[PDB]
Formats: C-alpha cells, structure tokens, sequence
C-alpha cells in the first residue's frame, strides 16, 4: 500500500481532493476502498472527507463515503465531516452524509444517524453549527434527518433556540419553533430563549416566541 | 445560604494533561471557601487557582487539573462543579470533557 | 460612573477576522452603558456583545470585531478599553494583538499551490497514466 506523506502529514489521497482531480481520485479510491488509508489523518487532524466537506464537493464526498471513509473521524477541533459541511454551508455534501452509505464503492453501530449528536471540542453538534452559522437550509436538512432540536451546548446551556436569538436569525429561530423545539428551556442561568430575546434589538424573534407559546420571562 | 451554581465557562473541554486556564462565572461565592471539583469514575482532582482568582467573588480564573489517565486516546467526559469545604455543598455539576495529548505524546509512540 | 477598569482577559490577541469569543473581568459597570472600544491609528470598532452577556455587571463575555484589513500578513497591535456611552469616559487601554487568518478554504489553495509540484510528481511516478485523451 502507498504511504507518501507531505510536510504537512497529506497523503496522495489528501492531494487528490486539494488539488481537485477526480480522475487521480478514482485511480487511488481503486485500491484504497475499505483500507484505513482512507482515515489518515495530516496534521490538521483533516482525512480526505473533512477537505471535501470543506470544500463543498459532492460529487467528492460520495465518492468518499461510497468507499468507506469514516463519518466520525474528528478534525484538530473535534470536527466531523458533517461539522465542517455546517460551517461553509456546504448543503449537498451534509445530504450525502445524512443517509444510510452508498452500496459498493465504484466498479463500474453502522447508523449514519450518529453523526447528528457528535460533538465537536466545541460543545456543538451540527445543529448548533448551523443555527450559529444562520443556516436556514442547513438546519431543515438536520431538522429533516432528525436532529435533537432542544439539544443544550455545554458552555452555558444554550439550546438551539437560544443560539437562533443570539444569531438574531429570526427564520431559523421560526424553523426551529414550527419543528417543536421547546421554547421553556433556560440556559444555566435560568435566561429563556424569549427572555434572551427581549434583551436583544431584532423585535421579530421576541413577536415568535411569543406567537408560539414561549411563556413570559421572570424579572432578573 | 447562597446556593453555588456554575453561570458559564469559556471552554468545556482540554488536554488530559491538564493546564488549561478556564474563566468560570458563577453565583456569589466566598472566595477562601469555594473550590472546582472535578470527578468521573473512580477519579477526582481540583482545578488550580488562588483567593486573587476570584473576581468579584462571582467569577473564577482557574487551571484544569491534569487527568487520571495521560495517555488518554479517546475524549473522555467528566463532572465539573463548586464545592464550599464549609458544608461540603456542591452545585449541578457541569461537562468537561478531556483529550488525548496531540504530538509527543502517542505521536512518538506508534502513531506518527 | 465610579470608574472603568479592566482587571483580566481570558486572551490578548485573535484572528483579523474577528469572532474570538472574549471573557473581560472589570469592576462594576452598568449593562446598558457599557462598551468595548477598539482603537488603532486610524480605526475604530466595538466588540460584540448583548446586555444579557454583561454577568453581575463584573464581567462580559464578546466577541471581537473583524480588524481593518482582513488580509494582514503580520501582526498588529491595537488598544481595547472600557467605554461609557454615558459621559464617553474609558478606561486604561489594554494591548490586542490581531493576526493573520488560517481560513479553511484558504489555507487549502495555499497548500495547494504549495504542493503543485509534489502532487504533480507522485502520480507521475506511481502506475496511474493520466486523464482521458481529448479527441
């Protein structure tokens, strides 16, 4: 089995998705299908999957996954593939990992669902990640793929719904709502999201709130 | 009593080899009667710092402590929370997860 | 308006991108007239933060504001202090020290054009031939 690795620990495979050569790729997954070269790791942390993912290929990243590449395999922050998909709003590559793998690579615990809690050093699922990152499209995709929307993120106890105020993202923050997510859920503190919201400028996320049952904040 | 209760820290995770300095904000505290308790299975330590760290006596600057296990190779959560030795109270206790040592430690050691 | 001190930060210096999250002890302040002001010559900005993140009015929790320049090549010293939209009063300047990006995306292109002749090279060597012959 090759094992060429550059200064910065990128193997041929890394090469293949950074300098975006589909035809190098598919030589390379020929052999390294169901190998652990597929998982090395360079020294960012980053595998194969994390680079496509960041860059956003879908195409790649199926290719990737068909061929067995892991979907928990964490970068230097804790990220996963999915993790990095969430930052860059990389849609169509979330949607290739949010499904059972493809069957066979290319001749011409296995719950994909576990990428949706993993939690990067952060504190943050994906979830959380894409209501920071005001992901509308990205939140419906986890939302749809059964995402836990009442998930608190460790700092503080923010929920979703908590970040969507912070994030001032009053669209994402009606998604999350319209999906159920509980708007009695108090961060550490004791703070609301609505609680949250009237401290905050935007009056459209505190009329939600409202509108949808989020019972009025104590004093404080 | 004041009740002891863990507002929010800045980081919720660090190397098993401890030293990572935490900013915790809290409720009202004594600052020579209050301490961060860290426990998991089979395991405690406190977190490092001095009467000067508290701020306000509503705030904690403080030193992860290091893990049972340095040669720690996967995450591995634990409990963070307030002790007052006054009367042992102790808040809800929080997550903090420790980390495997990245380079030198595993590096040299089969891996890289 | 006592007065407007900076007693700690968690950390003094960040991404030219802004975004680090900060925690900043001081001595007591009013949630609703408070600031944090960065200066530099010929540059100013806020740091980035809710009522809600000012915690017994000892200590806020920001964000820093993106710098200036968003491609800076070295580092860059700034001032950050306290400031009171009340009477404009600030407090002492302390240091922030800005610095150039790692960007995801970024550092890919630069690892790419970095390792052109690498890349290159291994598939040259190994039995692969190349892509499909254009007729």
């Amino acid at each position: 089995v090759f094992g060429y690795v550059t200064e910065d620990g990128d193997t041929a495979l890394h090469l293949a998705v950074i300098h975006q050569h589909e035809p190098f790729l598919d030589f390379l997954l020929g052999f390294s299908a169901g190998h652990e070269y597929l998982d090395l790791q360079n020294d960012l942390g980053q595998t194969a999957l994390h680079l496509a993912a960041i860059l956003g290929e879908a195409s790649t990243v199926e290719k990737l996954y068909a061929a067995g590449a892991g979907v928990l395999v964490a970068e230097r922050g804790g990220h996963t593939a999915l993790h990095l998909a969430c930052r860059v709003r990389a849609h169509t590559c979330a949607c290739v990992l949010l499904q059972p793998r493809p069957s066979h690579p290319r001749d011409a615990d296995e719950d994909w669902r576990l990428q949706l809690e993993a939690e990067n050093y952060d504190g943050h699922t994906p979830l959380h990640v894409a209501v920071i990152h005001k992901d509308a499209e990205m939140v419906r995709l986890l939302r749809d793929a059964g995402a836990d929307l009442n998930k608190p993120e460790p700092t503080c106890g923010r929920t979703p719904l908590h970040l969507a105020v912070e994030a001032q993202a009053a669209s994402v923050l009606e998604l999350l709502l319209k999906a159920g997510a509980d708007p009695t859920a108090r961060m550490y503190g004791g703070r609301t999201p609505l609680g949250s919201a009237l401290l905050r400028p935007n009056p459209i996320l505190a009329r939600l709130l409202r509108a949808h049952g989020a019972p009025e904040p104590e004093d404080g | 009593t004041a009740e002891l209760k863990i507002c929010r820290v800045n980081r919720n995770s660090g190397s098993c080899l401890g030293g990572d300095e935490i900013f915790l904000l809290c409720d009202k505290v004594q600052k020579e009667d209050i301490e961060v308790y860290f426990t998991g299975p089979g395991w405690e330590a406190r977190g490092s710092f001095s009467q000067a760290d508290v701020h306000r006596q509503v705030a904690i600057v403080f030193r992860t402590p290091p893990y049972a296990d340095p040669s720690l190779q996967a995450p591995v959560r634990v409990s963070m929370q307030l002790r007052r030795p006054s009367d042992r109270e102790l808040s809800e206790p929080m997550e903090f997860q420790y980390l495997p040592d990245t380079d030198d430690r595993h590096r040299i050691e089969e891996k890289r």
